[PDB]
């Protein structure tokens, strides 16, 4: 009935020492039948990097337009759109549907290509910006994930070690929600580059 | 499982170095009505104790009968009523919080908030909370109703800790608590101007005023206010 | 509590300055007393953000009047109250009163309900605490006063509805509208409540 | 909500 | 998850371990077998409380029935008296699925199926899989009747993985049980975290996943 | 918990910086003192993507009007269009926000609720701790403030709502617009709840995570030759 | 009434001129001079004041208008068609870019919206 | 939902009930006799809410079996039907009313006839030649007006049920997962393995 | 209509060690966004070296702590003063709940102490009486927030041996007072940071062989 | 519409005489001033069936008070009165005011509201039609005053109720209880109108 | 309910829908085809709410038929998923949403590879190695969890289905009346008769 | 219903 | 509460 | 959504 429960699965996205990292877990369910393992909920728009978690038929719908957006944006820019701008932009088109929302909770990461300055930040559905230095959290494990985030996190981590840090967030919080698990993705971004690394996480 | 009729807002205390002061305002509202103006919710128990109610005023007359019955019941074959065996604040507040307790488990509560201010045997402050689900707290200051969310943090910028009781006077005490009556005045639409205090401290016992009027109340900038923005006649 | 009179020289419109959010005083120094015209003002009961809106578009038309007929009756106030009040009824919670001075037709008071029906009368009562001084009014309201005895008429009156209705309190503002001008008028609770 |  | 399915070699009963708040996993370590005595298990599913207390409170009234008849209670007759409880509280709002499993001489090995709703069920095998009860396993197709004990505990402990996978609501771990002749056995807490990887790269199934 | 505070020479706003989603702190530290005009600002409460909405929106039609008026902006001019829009909506719009500025007409102090009220005030309160803020400003203001009292009597009415109420907690950010001067946006003029140290720190020995699979992403464009 | 001329009044001639938009350019050489500079560290916009009167007030009138704080604009030709056009340039700059992006938009982009105003001009009804 | 039918021949009573038992989407179980037998010679089916089925059958069976103890005297199926009758026409009114309905087939030895009662829930009784209980009701009815005789033997009974369940397998929208058959005659109470 | 039941807010936090255990909670009482009290104590000494805390409606927490109190005084009256053990409180706990099945306690209910071998002790209940033993629970508003890292720092749980890539668990080993109270101390402090109901001051009971002891640390007021 | 003042000499109760179902007027010559003692009298509002049966019950409570413990204080009367409606306040609807005189206690009045709270008070009304008078009966009230001063205040009370209140009319009930005994007065729509 | 069931072996996709129209207690067919051919190498299965289901699966079968015709080119099974996806997307949010939920099973010719693609009416979409709407869905996902293999063959797939069937006839409680199963391959689409 |  |  |  609550459609940001129906589906399921969750987003962390960190800061580190010139570096930042975004995670999700790989479940896609109606309600309590698991039916996915590969849906992947981080997209990225040149080194710009979203995590969308809620109704998947929304997750979907605005990855599709944000490609859409930053694609028309390079076009007449002449340039890829910084986190910041990005950040902007998923604002403005959530709250065009103010009463008529998407039901999601996106969460923005990525490193200011000019400033060289990392860069994270969640959203509410109608399109209110939570900036945060330390962390952000999203999906139906956010209470899980606010708890391990807010103790496990330390600022200027270095890219291997952040790696350990916000995996262990993910994995713990998703041990304790029913609609989260089933595998689990992590994103290591650094200026010019980015490794993604697949987690082996208990299945049930 | 009842509604209330008749109705009491705000009662406020604190704890100071030597004892507890406790207030609450003369009035009994019927709803929007100011009905009646000489309605006393300040109720004392011995010479130590002051039980001081919120909510609905039968409910409270109900409770004032109970406590007039249970001094009574103890002298009822106790040569040290007046001593020794006197009623205790902490002994007349779990009597009430049992009462309420017990009245809410069986879905028909009595519709009140109660303070029980009062100073013990050994001249220990005590100062406890009950309400109509017989949910209790002590804290340094307590409030019912409005006053809990515009009396406490007043009270609170005297006495924030327990540490704080002890260089906290009766002067200051009072002060505090005289404050805090007008600002509900001021906000509070069910209040009145006419209030009773009552302070019991271990050297001096219990005093009991009545008969206080809120005073040195702020109206005159009311003056220079026009319209809700662009008037400017 | 509002209330507006018609005396000898005029009309005299008065309120009280409580505006409540549930039994929250979220202004308790309110000016419910708006003028529409120099000398055609009405008193507000109901929603703040309703009467608000009807006097800012009220004010509105009887600008465009001036500037293109002159000095509107204080008749045709009433009447563009009374059509967004009526029209819009079924989005309304807004008790309007309309007090005015011409020189033609003196002073005048017109009461504006929710049904956004219009009565013209002598004086005029509303609000919440006004029920408890329909008695009071009643028996006290001469034709013809003088503007000493009118305020002292309000005064008493209001002090009456704020003393027993809780949504009603703090100061009490008077507007008194003659050929002689507009005059303000602010009496504190010291001064109202020893009555 | 505000609403004598 | 319980699975209790009867075989030539005796009954196995197979159980989860997790335990949920709605979406909230509220434990992955929960007993949800009952010893009553060493002849009779009982299986919990719904009201964590309604099935500890009543199934607790069975294993008193069996013990009672011990000590006046100087001998075990039948199977028939344990189940009866929890159904025979449950219906004198039936629309109160008591949630419970339990089967009681057994060996007595009388009747052999014997499964019954009680509910909440006041149902008594003798039957073969029976599943508890999300909220529905059924007369069959959750996968069917391995069940043979002449299957080998060490095959059969694979087969309920295969059976509780199957379900604890794909519903998010089962999980923790497998507890398997082998009721016989002289007495039940327990044959240990399997951890699904660790079952899965290695029942996957043995069976060579879960092929969906990827690991 | 939002303030504002008329003082001799112009007006001060003071907010909190929690935002919280049920009983949850989201953002520790968030800023409810938004710009409509660089000597026109807010303070909002209510739901939070509605007051930062309404603001830029206002503010934004009030840069295009400036500019058409060759005027500075006016307080009444913004306080008009947000009754007007939050009026519109009926309170579908949840902004309940405390509007002050400088403009050639003097120093103002406004508040304006979700329906679409306003009303005028020397000191104003809005939000859950509006309470707790007004029990401070009812019992410390007078006419005829300083700049350095009006200040302290804001924050003070801030921190009585971090304290006393769990809808409001963190810093304080000020903003003071005195006639005549730059407005100055004093952010965390107050850091009152400042995290103690950790006992422990849980950084974890590297390779304590289990990896299924390891690959680069290509976030570059498609490569020449 | 209605306004019905739905049809364009800028048409091509046999030659392939289009007549208005020449005629249009005629009218900006008979306007009064006005120049820019790009130096490495800025740029100069520049105009002269042509007062209709010397009773008229010239500082009331605005030759050279801010569009953006980082983009102003400057003109030679008809002065109404210029006051219109900054007019919908600044909203442009807000409704196209600002409350999409929540930053001003770069100089080549506002121009591209300025020039679409104006083809508009040379194809609409 | 459960099928239970019965149709009274010449000499006998053949009762067919449904051996599926679900709730929700759920088969419980696939091979459930829905019958208790009261006397040697009477047989009662029973479908209804769950619990209540049994517990209703398992009662009334030990109040029968408890008459022909004491009085070494079997009730004849008029009795019986009477009894069950007046224990379901108390249960309406009780605080949790038993919902069952039931068939009782019998033979009575005193007579030399057999006979068929349908009892519904609210403690209707109706004495007839075929009955049934639920959504097949309306068709088994329609289909043995049409074939249904008399003097039918109860070879020609079991054809006509046989007709009937083939019949409702391919109408209906549930599987009830097959019926058990069971002939009431002078001799008692036999189950038919073949069908 | 008259609602029997209120939120006090509030979260606790049970951890067993081999020869001890720790009762832990916050002294913060709320109803509604309203501070009731900053140290209004919520885990008790129940005598017999049992400590016991019923988070959730504070009135049915109170009653339940009274209730069993007393029946540890019947216990010692009715069987010649035999201490009462953990598994046996547990046990009588169970039937104190489930008395009040139809009209429960809204109590998340922890209880510490020390079994029979001397070894640390740590029982969990539900509102309805449904109890197991555990070596780690947290309980009330800010559960969710804490119990994940206590299944990661504690059980050492998603923790496996560097250079083995997830073949070989983290060893699981008990943990020292010291080490156990600073795992409290964090747990509470990341609590109060994230949940308006969690703050003020923690109040912790540590039992051993020797009794029961009792920490105090102030948390943010916020 | 119903008052009891304390004068001088004693107490006089007041009454209006309009029984109400929905708009209609069911009796417009009710007796709403009800004898529980020779010299306690009470006014009744709220439901007519409440009110009585409440009245019947306290008459009989005084009847056996009397015959044991002599005349009852007009506080005794009260307290029957707040036990009934206190005690069964969820089943009631009763606003009950209570009058008496006492030669030790002279004149006294007690209301007692819905919640069945009691207040001693020197005067008292309640009513649907009271709300109208609130403001003029707390400006004309004096403590001491004649039976004369007393009447006309009453009379001019209840005038301005009836006139407001639909609820309320008829005739204007007044009963004078002092030393000298009790003396029964009706005013009529004629008189009392034209005040 | 509708079994719609789908599975991917090595070189095919194999889809079984059962044949049974039921509303309410009545089963309206039991050969019903709730399949249409998109293109040449795409068939989708469909099940949900009466008349929505028919009527979105041709009006997707005009739509892509149209773009062959247009294009002289066959879409891939993926750009006909991403459509079919978005047709359910906007439909969640329009006045009356079609409650369908598909099954899209393609080979693609460029890729020379087989694509199973699971949309429910939200507009969710998975590419899946085997997918099912329904009751039935979590029974055939722990089933095929079990026995399914990447490199099957289609007969494989057929027996693993047919397996399927089976064990769904006896566990689930409503008559689907059997299935009818098509192979998508690269020859194209055919009916597999004997199942 | 009867009912000032 | 807790709820296989 | 989030909400001083
Ligand atoms: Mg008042």
């Amino acid at each position: 009935s609550d459609p940001s429960s129906i589906n399921g699965g969750i987003v962390v996205a960190m800061t580190g020492k010139d570096c930042v990292a975004i995670a999700c877990d790989l479940r896609l369910g109606s309600q309590s039948l698991g039916v996915s393992n590969k849906f992947e909920k981080i997209f990225h728009y040149g080194h710009v990097f979203l995590g969308i978690t809620g109704l998947a038929t929304d997750v979907t719908t605005l990855n599709e337009m944000f490609r859409y957006k930053t694609n028309l944006y390079k076009l007449k820019e002449e340039r890829a759109i910084e986190p910041e701008t990005f950040t902007q932009l998923v604002s403005s088109s959530l709250y065009e549907r103010r009463f008529g929302p998407y039901f999601v909770g996106p969460v923005v990461a990525g490193i200011n290509s000019k400033s060289g300055k990392p860069f994270i930040a969640g959203f509410d559905l109608i399109g209110c910006i939570d900036e945060a230095k330390d962390f952000i959290v999203s999906g139906t494990a956010s209470d899980q994930l606010f708890g391990m985030c807010e103790s496990l996190y330390e600022p200027n981590l270095e890219p291997e070690d952040l790696f350990e840090t916000i995996s262990q967030a993910l994995l713990n919080a998703a041990d304790r929600d029913a609609l989260s698990g089933w595998g689990a993705v992590v994103y290591i971004i650094k200026k010019d580059e980015v490794v993604k690394r697949y987690l082996k996480m208990r299945q049930d | 499982t009842q509604q209330p009729i008749v109705t009491g807002t705000s009662v406020i205390s604190m704890k100071y170095d030597n004892g507890v002061i406790i207030a609450a305002d003369n009035l009994g509202s019927y709803g929007s009505l100011l009905r009646f103006n000489g309605v006393e919710r300040l109720i004392p128990v011995g010479d130590n104790t002051v039980v001081g109610i919120s909510g609905d005023i039968s409910d409270m007359q109900h409770i004032e009968r109970l406590l007039k019955d249970l001094v009574t019941e103890n002298a009822y074959d106790n040569p040290l009523a007046d001593a020794e065996e006197a009623l205790e604040p902490s002994y007349i507040f779990e009597y009430l919080a049992t009462v309420m307790y017990q009245r809410r488990s069986k879905m028909n509560p009595l519709w009140n908030a109660i303070i029980v201010a009062g100073v013990q045997s050994n001249g220990d402050q005590f100062l406890r909370y009950v309400n109509l689900l017989g949910v209790t707290y002590s804290s340094p200051t307590l409030a019912t109703g409005f006053g809990a969310h515009m009396a406490n943090p007043l009270l609170r910028k005297v006495v924030d800790r327990e540490s704080d009781i002890p260089k906290t006077t009766v002067q200051v005490a009072e002060e505090a608590i005289v404050n805090a009556m007008r600002v509900l005045y001021y906000r509070d639409a069910r209040s009145s101007r006419n209030f009773s205090l009552a302070i019991i401290d271990k050297n001096t016992g219990l005093t009991f005023k009545k008969n206080l009027q809120v005073e040195n109340m702020k109206w005159d900038f009311a003056k220079d206010i026009k319209g809700y923005g662009t008037q400017k006649i | 509590s509002i209330m507006a009179v018609t005396f000898k020289d005029g009309v005299i419109l008065g309120a009280d300055s409580r505006t409540t959010t549930g039994a929250y005083i979220a202004n308790r120094v309110t000016d419910k007393l708006t003028r529409v015209h120099d000398k055609i003002w009405c008193c507000r009961s109901g929603s703040a953000a309703d009467t608000q809106a009807i006097a800012d578009i009220v004010q509105y038309h009887l600008e465009l009047y001036t500037s293109q007929y002159g000095t509107p009756s204080t008749e045709t106030a009433a009447s563009v109250f009374k059509e967004l009040c009526y029209e819009n009824k079924d989005n309304l919670t807004a008790g309007i009163i309309v007090a005015g001075y011409d020189d033609k037709n003196k002073g005048e008071v017109y009461t504006i309900p929710l049904g956004g029906s219009v009565h013209k009368l002598p004086y005029a009562i509303a609000g919440s605490g006004s029920t408890f001084i329909y008695g009071y009014c009643d028996k006290n309201f001469r034709e013809n006063m003088s503007k000493e005895e009118t305020v002292d008429f309000i005064k008493h009156s209001l002090s009456q509805a704020i003393k027993w209705d809780g949504s009603s309190g703090g100061v009490i503002r008077m507007v008194v509208l003659t050929a002689a001008g507009v005059e303000r008028l602010i009496f504190y609770p010291d001064e109202y409540e020893q009555l | 909500x505000a609403y004598x | 998850t319980t699975l209790a399915f009867r075989f030539q070699g005796g009954i196995i009963v197979a159980v989860d371990s997790r335990a949920t708040a709605g979406n909230w996993v509220a434990s992955q370590t929960v007993k949800k077998v009952i010893e009553i005595n060493p002849f009779l298990l009982g299986t919990m599913a719904g009201g964590a409380a309604d099935c500890q207390f009543w199934e607790t409170w069975l294993g008193s009234q069996c013990r009672l029935h011990e000590l006046r008849e100087k001998e075990r209670i039948s199977v028939a007759a344990a189940s009866k008296i929890l159904s025979n409880l449950v219906y004198q509280y039936k629309g109160a709002g008591l949630s419970m699925g339990t089967m009681i499993c057994g060996y007595t001489r009388k009747e052999g090995p014997t499964i019954y199926y009680v509910d909440s709703d006041g149902t008594r069920l003798k039957g073969d095998i029976f599943c508890v899989v999300s909220g529905q009860t059924f007369a069959y396993g959750v996968l069917d197709s391995n069940y043979k009747w002449d299957l080998s004990v060490e095959d059969a505990l694979y087969l309920g402990k295969r059976s509780i993985l199957a379900a604890a996978h794909r519903d998010a609501y089962s999980g923790g771990s497998v507890n398997l049980y082998h009721v016989t002749e002289d007495g039940w056995i327990y044959h240990g807490n399997h951890d699904v975290g660790e079952l899965f990887w290695k029942v996957k790269e043995e069976e060579g199934s879960f092929n969906n996943v990827i690991g | 918990t939002i303030v504002g505070v008329k003082f001799n020479n112009g007006v001060v706003i003071a907010a909190d910086t929690r935002s919280t989603q049920g009983p949850i702190v989201a953002d520790k530290n968030c800023a409810k003192l938004h710009r409509i005009s660089p000597k026109i600002w807010c303070a909002g409460a209510g739901t939070a993507a509605d007051t930062e909405a309404v603001t830029q929106l206002i503010g934004s039609n009030i840069e295009l009007h400036s500019l058409y008026t060759s005027r500075e902006p006016r307080v009444v001019s913004a306080l008009q269009m947000l009754k007007q829009h939050l009026f519109k909506y009926q309170g579908h719009i949840g902004a309940y926000l405390i509007v002050a500025g400088v403009d050639p007409t003097g120093s103002h102090l406004f508040s304006i609720h979700a329906h679409g009220s306003t009303d005028v005030g020397y000191y104003l309160s809005l939000g859950s701790g509006s309470l707790a803020a007004m029990a401070v400003l009812e019992s410390h203001w007078k006419q005829d403030l300083t700049k350095e009292e009006a200040i302290k009597l804001a924050s003070d009415a801030i921190q009585a709502g971090i304290w006393n109420d769990l809808g409001s907690g963190s810093n304080v950010d000020v903003c003071v617009m005195e006639i005549g001067k730059d407005a100055e946006y004093l952010r965390n003029y107050l850091t009152p709840n400042v995290r103690e140290e950790k006992q422990k720190s849980y950084k974890f020995p590297r390779g304590t995570t289990a990896v299924l699979k390891e690959s680069i992403v290509n976030i570059c464009d498609i490569q020449e030759e | 009434m209605t306004d019905r001329y739905s049809f364009s009044l800028t048409t091509f001639s046999p030659s392939g001129k289009l007549g208005q938009i020449d005629y249009a350019l005629t009218a900006v050489k008979q306007g009064v001079t006005s120049l820019g500079i790009k130096a490495t560290n800025g740029v100069v916009i520049a105009t002269e004041k042509k007062s209709s009167s010397p009773l008229a007030m010239s500082e009331t009138l605005s030759k050279v208008s801010l569009l953006t704080p980082d983009i102003g604009a400057v003109y030679s030709g008809m002065g109404p068609d210029y006051r219109v056009l900054v007019d919908k340039s600044r909203k442009v700059a807000h409704t196209s870019y600002k409350r999409i992006y929540g930053e001003y938009p770069p100089t080549k982009l506002l121009v591209s919206e300025v020039a679409k105003i104006m083809q508009e001009a040379t194809q609409s009804g | 939902m459960d099928i239970i039918l019965g149709i009274r021949v010449q000499d006998s009573v053949i009762l067919a009930s449904s051996k599926a038992v679900t709730r929700g989407i759920s088969v419980l179980k696939d091979s459930d006799d829905k019958t208790r037998q009261l006397s040697p010679h009477t047989l009662m089916s029973f479908a209804g809410e769950a619990g209540d089925t049994v517990q209703f059958a398992e009662y009334i069976q030990a109040n029968i079996q408890l008459y022909s103890i004491r009085e070494d005297y079997e009730l004849s199926p008029q009795a019986v039907s009477s009894f069950v009758r007046q224990e379901l026409a108390k249960s309406i009114r009780s605080r949790r009313p038993y919902q069952v309905n039931v068939l009782i087939g019998g033979y009575d030895k005193k007579k030399n006839k057999p006979e068929l009662y349908q009892i519904d829930y609210l403690g209707t009784k109706v004495e007839l030649p075929y009955g049934a209980h639920g959504y097949s009701g309306f068709y088994t009815f329609s289909l043995l007006d049409h074939h249904y005789r008399p003097d039918m033997t109860t070879e020609e009974g079991l054809d006509l049920l046989k007709l009937c369940v083939q019949e409702l397998e391919k109408r209906m929208p549930m599987d009830f997962k097959g019926v058990i058959v069971k002939i009431v005659d002078k001799d008692g109470i036999r189950q038919v393995d073949d069908f | 209509q008259f609602n029997p039941y209120g939120d006090n807010g509030g979260t606790i936090l049970g951890i067993a060690g081999e020869d001890f255990a720790v009762l832990a909670g916050d002294t913060r009482n709320i109803t509604d966004y309203s501070i009731n009290s900053r140290y209004e104590p919520k885990v008790f000494d129940c005598g017999d070296n049992i400590v016991m805390s019923a988070n959730g409606f504070a009135a049915d927490g109170d009653a339940l702590v009274k209730r069993f109190k007393n029946s540890v005084k019947w216990y010692h009256f009715d069987h010649n003063d035999k201490k009462l053990s953990i598994n046996s409180a547990a046990r009588n706990i169970q039937h104190l709940l489930y008395g009040k099945r139809f009209f429960p306690y809204y109590v998340h209910t922890i209880i510490a102490g020390l079994d029979e071998d001397g070894k640390g002790a740590v029982y969990s209940f539900d509102p309805v009486g449904s109890y197991e033993r555990e070596q780690c629970r947290a309980g009330g508003a800010a559960a969710s927030l804490i119990m994940p890292f206590l299944d990661n720092q504690v059980n050492f749980k998603n923790q496996y041996e560097p250079g083995t890539n997830g073949k070989v668990k983290k060893p699981l080993k008990y943990l020292s007072v010291e080490e156990v109270i600073k795992l409290v101390r964090d747990s509470f402090t990341s609590a109060t940071e994230r949940h308006i109901q969690v703050g003020d001051g923690l109040e912790i009971l540590i039992v051993t062989k020797d009794g029961v002891r009792k920490e105090f640390y102030e948390l943010k007021r916020d």
